[PDB]
């Protein structure tokens, strides 16, 4: 069957942008349909048979292409422009969408504020403990963290967690978690949480003594 | 001559009332004539269904009577035709179309009960045939009779009350007011010049004879078969290949039936007691296959409805087609009174539900439902072979009401006129019509 | 128009689930119905369509009996059928009703989605803890607090804060499975001036295992 | 006898040059149509967005809505006296003439002349429909391709001539069938033979309606939803609604007859205070699209909520009276548009009032006004135009209720026989004949 | 093809009361409905007629609103409010849907009815006892059977011997009142060689308190 | 609102016999419509427009009439046609239904055939003691029954209950319940229902004894 491949997977633009994303095909379509997702809602319908709007899109948006090669298009891009944009034939059979374009808003770099997190005394209360790190509000989305037991690299144990794009900055978030035995952890007094982002070279170290 | 234009314009739409009256009269008569036609031909149809039951165990002994009623009606009809009015065989379609361009006779004392009843033995035995036949023409006589009997003088008035008697007469056969007109305004006047057929009293004619078909008839449509889906615009494409497809067939099956006719009249050679046992063999053979293939023998009108849903296999419907085929060519072709508009309209439907299934598979993208191409290709046989698309189409559209398909109704009828003029097709009612008028000098 | 589907949830290897699509606001009929499903953070795939008469119901290829759709114009209501369920079955499952233009079609109008997890594991409550702020920290401007609800399945967990009336500031990350059992840690933030003067809560639901409970952020002592 | 046969066996033979050409002709005019729809909406926009801008200050607004109606209404006016005075009215009369060898086809000069013209009156939203522009349109497209191609004869003349017009009504409505019917009669010479091809007319509509449908698909002109039925005993009640338009029929045509007469002495037949008068009513237009929209603009609007029944009986009287004053004044006043679209309108709101006495007096036969609003729609092309048929199906093409057939044909025919034994005339062969004699004379 | 009438029952004189009727086999706009009842071993009293879109809504001769006859056709359900009501409405309540012939119109299929009781008195649910032969059991080749529904109140109750595939043989007698509660029975005869070889039991439904008793007739102890 | 009358109010007649029951109306009505309500059934549309017949109504049945006076007619007869029929105009308005027309069978004599029951012991354990007695299938419909507790007459306390006629076999049925205390019916042994009709000279009775 038919395969549809959008060319730019993730994306950033500022606010009033040209944008611009592609879907190629395996063999020859035609007027093919595009979607706009928003994460946790459903598909909406956005442009379809090769251009045409549909009731309710706002005009800024523009499909157009032929053939082989289509695409959506953003002359002055939005605040709420941001999601995912898969297109879809079914010129041929069966259908088939495309791997998506994820449109984020590109914003002004952002220094994390590193948060640390002593397990509660009611974890302990069952043998666990977890040692929480939370790296909040960054852009870009790229970050590495680091944790170290008495001033001792440590890399099992631990789970990180980003958060999507937030909507009230485009921002993003990290959750770094090391989980250790309640004998483990009794067995140490300094742990420590180091971000290295791109806005410093000297990485944001924040940390608590048992003691 | 424009000093003359001014005076006709301004006297335009002014038909005498004289006129006006006797149209409604006309419908009136010709609504009633074929209310009772139509009620005959059940009555018949019925009690040969009846003595089937009173023989239902022997089996070949109810092949047998199924057999014999229907040589028996049959050959009484042939009968009433070949002694007392030969000019009422076949259609008589083409024979009032005779009688508009003043070429042939309208001999109602003759033909009034000779096409009503002998029909009514024909059709009425369950021969492959069309009501309509006999009530277009038994109206057209319907309209002399009154012209005659009230001695109304004048060209305009001799050819209005012919031409409303026809319509109405169609109009009745299948509760279609709208085709009726347009049938007198697209393929019943004088094709070459100019006539004074008045418009304005067809629609009365047609109108009374309307009112009477649904005074009897009321609240059940000789075809139901739902409001069907829609047609996209990547699709349309598919109903101009279905037109070509019976573009190329209708003149085709105009040969047929043409040689068709030629062949049988060697069979009886002209005998009058050779013909009505030829008449009662084709009619026997309706009746039984009325009873051991159902499909193959009647008017048409009830499979309409099982293809359009789908309910034929594919199978089914090439056998269902070529039965058919050679059924109602032995009975039009051997000069039986009664119609062949009807029979066509089965085989349009039957024919486009087939195009209809392989188009569905075909194509899954498109969505599909077969049931359309048949609708599309009803009347796409009228189109091809009659040559009356206008009229096709219209009727098609007061019978299955399904507007929507408008579109590709048209397309696959332009498809099939187109096709039956490249490939050399002659309106199968002209052509019989140019046969007889021949016929008649060709021998002097 | 609301197409609403239900039914989803947790199954085992190898059994089988049906599920119920249920339009409101429009005449059902007229209409093709089309299911697509998305498998966690990827492609849409579509399963299948049926068209209102019922009379012809294609499936994506697909192993012999995978899927059976089925529909009941009477109750306005489209069903899926999932048999011998392995685990790429576990998607946000959308039905879908089908329209075109130039009769190029299209998928008009979908569902808000059910999630079919396929999972040996077993349902099990969530364990919530509080991350109150160490003895070390300098109460600031605007305090980070926030709760760890480890340990359950399957998903999802609802958290909010305070009835949800201090949505200003709060983060949920992605729970993470490890050994067939879900984590996730919520944080919201607070001036200075208002915690610990005023009580923070945060009110996490696990419904898959009737959890209903609240953790307050009390100051370590 | 041997010359009948000679012809029978030769019937329906229509040179395959001519057929090619008819699907030429129906794509363009078509297109064209298409255009011409286009811009109506836009520049009907323009005014209601304009109308926004000066939205407080009251008499402000109504100055704005007057003043471009007037401007766009003289630069119509213009148009038409200036470069093409032929093109004015309606055009269905001046086309109608042409089929009788009787008026030129200046395509040269009509084409951009109504076009743009029509552009103006239509979109300042005068009371007058987009068939005249398409219609004239569309002969003009067909006289054009058979100058450009060099087409000789009798026929392939006749037949573009006519499948143009054909195609022009039926984009205006998305009206295939209308569209023919029409041709075969009411348009084509009425009292000798000519050689008109119908299958060439039939492929000029096809064209034009798929261009129509290619760009105006999924929304219908009018829609009413399917109405109730019509039991027998009731279709008297039909009969007398004919007879109504058929004594009032030939009253509407003396009053826009006499009214072309009374307008004519206002200007003088001076260009100058023509277009004057142009824009003046043509502001009156705009103004009253804000004041009162259901006295202006083309009508079609209305007729979905008359058949409805919303309107009350006080309000559909005032309606109709208010119609009858602005359609006379913008049809009369040579304004360059058709008179089909506002008759429809007026044949809606006077039956939907009929239909409403109707179902009070009669609860026994559990009427819907309704019906009597859709077999009254086209009974005023009926009674007035005189050519039932064509109205009949056009109706039923747009409305879609077949159930009604029987009525719609009664009130039709109703209304035919009582504008004949009333002595009204074809108001187009009448207008054609007034032009014909104001030329030999 | 049915309408399916519901919601009569006991009202207090002056109360009010929605019975609803829910068709289905059919079209259920594209037609006007209507009501018609029959006070107890009376004749027919036509009530209103609403159309199809709501629009048009006829009454007997009455009061501002002693009826209201609306309907909801998302549905396929048509109502009747009665109000401030007298015993005058104690009747079986008709849904019948319209329709014409040549146009003068009828009461095209009907409804099974609704009872209103309009009274003072209690819902009581009946009480159900078997009526077995006695010892002096001469049973013949057919035996008699019944059972004996006594103390309920309002009317109706329904009487089915073996969910009604015991048909032929039944006499179910008309209820008589007492003091404010009705009292019935009814008999099923059976061939002996049958009985008590095998289960003969009575279904007693009584709708006004959703009451149903099965009782099973054991051969006398 | 037209007052219409129907003929007889209740009319009998044998199986065979031509029948035609009378639809007279106060001022003029036309095509009127006839219903069938057989006995515990609802109403059927049986004939409308005065003359043409529902479908699956057999053509032993007929409908006419005009002006003021309407006429429903049975040629032959037949038992199963046991029913009160309804005529109803609609031709003014409101539309208006006749008084009903109650046709009944006569047929050949149908001896009853009763059955006595003793109080039930779920009856017992509750306080009171009803002693029902079936008569069934009898013709005509004329019966006496006669309550005998231990040889002495009883008729305190006594309620019967009859069927509406048949509509196959066009008999008639009833019941007689005789309803005691607890303590009422155990003073007494031996109990006897006693049944005299045409069918007989000497009353059938039917009987238990508590012992
Ligand atoms: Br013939
Ligand atoms: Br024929
Ligand atoms: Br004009
Ligand atoms: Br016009």
């Amino acid at each position: 069957d038919i395969v549809l491949t959008q060319s730019p997977a993730i994306m950033s633009a500022a606010p009033g942008d040209k944008v611009t994303m592609t879907c190629s095909a395996s063999s020859s379509v035609s007027y093919i349909h595009w979607y706009q997702q928003k994460s946790g809602t459903s598909p909406k319908r956005w442009i379809y048979d090769t251009s045409k709007l549909t009731s309710g899109v706002p005009v800024r948006f523009s499909g157009s292409g032929s053939g082989t090669s289509y695409s959506l298009t953003i002359n002055t891009m939005e605040a709420e422009d941001a999601a995912t944009y898969y297109c879809q034939q079914w010129s041929s059979h069966p259908q088939t969408f495309g791997g998506g374009t994820k449109l984020e808003i590109l914003r002004a770099d952002a220094a994390p504020t590193v948060s640390i997190f002593p397990p509660s005394s009611e974890q302990l209360t069952s043998g666990g403990a977890s040692v929480v790190c939370f790296l909040n509000n960054f852009y870009p989305k790229d970050i590495n963290v680091k944790w170290k037991i008495d001033g001792s690299e440590r890399q099992n144990g631990v789970l990180n967690s980003w958060t999507d794009q937030d909507s009230k900055d485009s921002t993003y978030s990290m959750s770094s978690t090391l989980t250790l035995t309640k004998d483990e952890y009794e067995r140490h007094n300094s742990y420590t949480c180091e971000a290295t982002h791109k806005t410093s070279t000297s990485p944001i170290v924040k940390s608590f003594n048992r003691a | 001559r424009r000093r003359q234009l001014i005076r006709q314009l301004l006297e335009r739409d002014k038909t005498p009332l004289a006129i006006l009256f006797m149209a409604a009269v006309v419908g009136t008569l010709v609504g009633l004539a074929a209310v009772a036609f139509d009620k005959g031909v059940a009555w018949l149809q019925n009690q040969r269904m009846g003595a089937l039951v009173h023989t239902a165990d022997n089996y070949p002994l109810l092949l047998t009577v199924a057999f014999l009623c229907s040589a028996v009606l049959a050959m009484f009809g042939y009968f009433l035709v070949r002694k007392y009015a030969p000019e009422a065989g076949g259609s008589g379609i083409p024979e009032i179309e005779g009688a508009l361009e003043d070429q042939r006779p309208v001999r109602w004392w003759r033909v009034l009960p000779v096409k009503f009843f002998g029909g009514l033995g024909t059709l009425g035995g369950g021969m492959v045939l069309g009501r309509e036949g006999p009530t277009v023409q038994i109206g057209g006589n319907i309209g002399r009779m009154v012209l005659d009997i009230f001695r109304l003088k004048g060209d305009e008035a001799r050819h209005t009350l012919l031409a409303t008697g026809a319509a109405a007469g169609l109009a009745a056969a299948f509760n279609a007011p709208l085709a009726g007109i347009l049938f007198i305004i697209e393929e019943m006047r004088p094709q070459f010049r100019y006539t004074l057929i008045s418009i304005k009293a067809v629609f009365i004619g047609v109108i009374m004879s309307t009112i009477m078909y649904r005074i009897f008839n009321h609240e059940v449509a000789l075809i139901d078969v739902g409001k069907l889906s829609d047609a996209p615009l990547n699709t349309l494409w598919l109903y101009l290949i279905l037109g070509i497809i019976f573009g190329i067939f209708g003149p085709i099956f105009n040969k047929w039936v043409l040689g068709m006719q030629d062949l049988l009249h060697r069979v009886h050679g002209g005998n009058i007691t050779k013909w009505v046992l030829m008449g009662g063999a084709i009619g026997g053979l309706c009746g039984l296959l009325g009873f051991v293939a159902p499909a193959t023998s009647g008017g048409g009108f009830n499979l309409i409805p099982i293809a359009t849903a789908g309910n034929f296999s594919m199978g089914m419907l090439v056998f269902i087609f070529v039965a058919r085929v050679i059924t109602t060519l032995l009975c039009f072709s051997s000069g039986a009174p009664g119609g062949i508009f009807a029979p066509m309209l089965a085989l349009g439907t039957v024919l486009g539900t087939a195009f209809g299934m392989v188009a569905v598979e075909l194509f899954p993208q498109y969505h599909l439902e077969a049931g359309t191409f048949a609708i599309a290709g009803m009347g796409a046989l009228l189109a091809a072979s009659i040559r009356a698309p206008l009229t096709g189409i219209i009727l098609v559209l007061e019978m299955t009401d399904n507007y929507q398909l408008i579109l590709p109704m048209i397309i696959t009828g332009l498809g099939a006129t187109l096709l039956a003029q490249f490939t050399g097709g002659k309106p199968l009612w002209s052509a019989i019509l140019a046969r007889t008028l021949a016929k008649q000098e060709a021998e002097q | 128009v609301r197409l609403l589907e239900s039914g989803g949830g947790l199954v085992q290897p190898g059994g089988s689930l049906k599920l119920s699509c249920a339009a409101s606001g429009f005449d059902y009929s007229r209409y093709w119905m089309s299911w697509v499903r998305q498998a966690p953070g990827k492609g849409l795939k579509w399963i299948g369509e049926i068209n209102p008469v019922s009379s012809t119901i294609n499936y994506t290829p697909s192993l012999k009996d995978k899927f059976i759709i089925s529909r009941d114009n009477a109750k306005d209501t489209l069903y899926l059928q999932i048999s011998k369920v392995r685990s790429e079955d576990t998607a946000l499952y959308y039905c879908a009703r089908l329209y075109y233009g130039y009769g190029y079609w299209y998928f008009d109008v979908w569902g808000a989605g059910t999630t079919v997890t396929v999972s040996s594991a077993k349902t099990t409550p969530p364990s919530v803890y509080p991350l109150a702020p160490g003895s070390a920290a300098a109460a600031a401007s605007m305090v980070t607090l926030g709760c760890l609800v480890k340990g359950y399945f399957p998903e999802p967990v609802t958290v909010t804060w305070n009835s949800g009336s201090l949505a200003a500031g709060v983060h949920t990350f992605p729970a993470v499975l490890q050994a067939a059992l879900y984590t996730l840690s919520s944080s919201v933030t607070v001036p200075s001036s208002s915690w610990p003067s005023e009580t923070v809560t945060c009110n996490v639901a696990h419904p898959a295992s009737s959890t209903k409970v609240d953790k307050k952020i009390v100051p370590r002592a």
